[PDB]
RNA sequence: UUCUCUUUUAUCUU
């Protein structure tokens, strides 16, 4: 339940395609 | 990945999306083309506030330098009307930045540009007193102008500042966050422009519509009043969408909370200002960071529960 | 080759250069850095027009939202004079978006940015009656301001909107397309900026020069009159050059045609607008499309005949 | 027991030219410049403005020169008693670049007759001392100011009561003190300095009509906030046609008592204008050069690397 | 020569010319 | 001392960080 | 967060 981590996720999710 | 970003680039993305999460302001500038002399300032306001029962209180977070937000309360279940007027709540040291007269705003700095603009509400009420809701949406409020004729002698045509797209505050847009007051909330805003351009500091603005202008001739749905030029005022309008927040308090409900607001702003310091000695060069371009920003921004939800920020 | 473009990036390019080649929805947005919520407006006008003989009719397509073009005729062989006033013709549903009063333009949307601006003229007259020519060039018209003092009490200084570069209409630009009327014509305009900046919606503008303002106080060479605020008006000015068209109808010539107009515009919708329901995130960066756009534009001719379109 | 609420490489020709016109125009036999290798590639006209001014400085005076993004005007000058800075009582008068009128007419409402908009590519300036070594005395000090052209909103008690709005320059207060980031050195050693785009990109600014003075006519300097005044003079000889996105260079020549300070001042400016089809300039038009990423970043990097200014022996 | 075809030619001629 | 060489030195000094 | 299946649109290519 963190904020920074939801940002670090949308960054490594779009950098995978 | 997280390694393609330059220090400034990573830091930038932090001050922009998750500031509470840090012991210190990561922000060190905007990783864009511009590399001139600037001054990074993270404005943080902390304010214990208690809401009026049987009244819906509207808060705007809008890209006005020095001023955290604007509020006004209206009858429960209603929206702002022409009879409504929003009043500012400054960030610490407004005067030390833009003087105390409506014509000494550009004394310290000349122009600016926002990087981040966050806000959070943390309920402090016990489970036997809290009641109500928190609704949130964002409005594309831009600062324009209105031209109209005046029957003076001789007859002339005036022109003054007007807030465009303000009307969007009178309806909760399909895209929104809405949850029980107690759950609090967190939301951030981002650059509503394809690039980070500088905006000039505005001199003499205390009210909108300004003095000697009827609300009717401006089109704006309600009025903006910063009060005594000695305590507050409107120093400029950034390129960030404005965060609208409706907090509904039922009759006989005790809604207390803490309110926080972040703002990573980059100003152009004046050589004479005592600020200047703190400036540095804007961070160099970081393609990756600028792309992550755009993507992350559009990907994030309107707002989230106060529990996670 | 054209597979290096994102879906929207291609769509974008079609609305930009050849929207008559496609049945509908030629664009889904601007594949630039910006990805905030916008609305893709495909403005299209179908106006049957007859040109008065002995008159050199002048038509402007220039980026006034909602209003396709502006025209006025002048004695054959002559150009617009201080004595000339241009009157708008509007894309279907002008009022349905900008209201009916000069101060309700920003009700539905707050800002905008043009992507494309095309126009075509198809001759409908027979080959025995027609005569004349169609000349075309494009002018770098921008919307600025004029500052002058007024002897009122107390004496003051005014400031109003003035159009710079109109002077380019009083002469046939060296870079131009000119050919027989019967051959018709097709031409389009492009962004006259290194990027797609957003422009605010303008309130209260119905005439330029304004009411109570003397022409050439402006230093404008002629006048722009949108008319009744309840039917038309000037809601903004995009960063596109304006297309100038001169159809010279000789004496006893029967010149008629069908005119078509295209305009891809991204507006920033207000949540209180029903219009908002059709919002979608602007297309993400498509560096290829943005580079092709620039190249293609610089490559194409001022204009071409009807059939070539 | 509370139910959740359901939510729903190398540089190109024009690119290298751009870097030369931008940082070193005295070092070339010709105007290297050919346009801005930025995204934009529309019709433009490249103009290389150069002014050569022979000048003597009032002794016991601190003469202040300003290289500002004002098309057609090389610089603005005014002198105050040595040891002091401009006051409300000061007024700067511009020195026009060659052919100001041939470009912007002779009416305060004729500025946009030839061109509609513009954008500065570079703005350099140099001072050369013609004074004999013994006679001269003093110093030259330089710093740059982020002067932007804004607006001021104030009410006016007319009948009926109205609110005014006019142009006002912000960032001038920075001229009333020597910026920490500056170049200071003996007058005789001369000086050379240049300015750069104070924006992340080269957007076009419009041409401004009717401006002759700032504060404008009928406006008290107190209303604008500006620290001093700007007077362009006769609308038929000069004026303010626009304000580019370039930081403004400030130069303070300190001439002590009995000081013979003579020199030459050159002003280099290369600007890209949008020609009006009707204008006689249109015939020299060419399209802005295509984007050149290399140049657009070398520019940014070089700019931040170069010192405030250097002595004239190294221009 | 239609407008879309004059456009697809300049693009593909630009994608191959830059190569 | 030259000015174009001061720029050519900065262009090659940063184009060296690769 | 994971694949199949039909979807069902939508372009690009012959
Ligand atoms: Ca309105
Ligand atoms: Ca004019
Ligand atoms: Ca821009
Ligand atoms: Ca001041
Ligand atoms: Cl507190």
């Amino acid at each position: 339940a963190s904020m920074w981590e939801r940002v670090k996720s949308i960054i490594k999710s779009s950098l995978a395609a | 990945a997280l390694t393609r970003l330059s220090q400034p680039g990573l830091a930038f993305l932090k001050c922009a999306f998750a500031p509470p999460d840090f012991n210190t302001d990561p922000g060190k500038g905007i990783p864009d083309r511009f590399e001139g002399k600037v001054v990074s300032r993270k404005d943080v306001l902390n304010q214990s506030i208690s809401f009026t029962a049987g009244q819906d209180t509207f808060i705007l977070i809008a890209p006005t330098p020095g001023v955290a937000y604007w509020s006004a309360s209206v009858p429960a279940g209603t929206f702002p009307t022409s009879a409504t007027t929003f009043n500012p709540v400054n960030y610490p040291g407004f005067t030390s930045m833009f003087g105390t007269t409506s014509t000494s705003r550009s004394d310290q700095v000349s122009s600016f540009r926002y990087a981040s603009m966050n806000v959070g509400i943390y309920p402090t009420s016990n489970l036997m007193q809290f009641a109500g809701s928190i609704t949130v949406w964002k409005c594309p409020v831009k600062l324009s102008t209105v031209q109209f004729p005046v029957a003076t002698d001789p007859a002339t045509s005036s022109l003054v500042h007007t807030l465009v797209g303000l009307d969007g505050v009178l309806a909760v847009g399909p895209d929104n966050f809405s949850e029980s007051f107690i759950k609090g909330v967190f939301s951030q805003s981002a650059c509503n422009e394809p690039d980070f351009e500088f905006n000039d500091i505005l001199e003499g603005i205390q009210t909108l519509p300004p003095a000697n202008v009827s609300l009717g001739s401006t089109g704006q749905p309600f009025t903006m009043d910063s009060g005594a030029e000695a305590t507050s005022g409107v120093v400029g309008w950034g390129n960030m969408d404005t965060i609208v927040i409706r907090v509904s308090a039922p009759e006989g409900a005790v809604n207390s909370a803490i309110l926080k607001a972040w703002s990573c702003i980059e100003y152009r310091p004046n050589p004479n200002a005592m600020l200047y000695q703190f400036g540095h060069d804007s961070p160099p371009l970081d393609e990756v960071a600028l792309q992550e920003y755009r993507t992350v921004a559009r990907s994030l939800p309107v707002a989230v529960i106060a529990a996670q920020n």
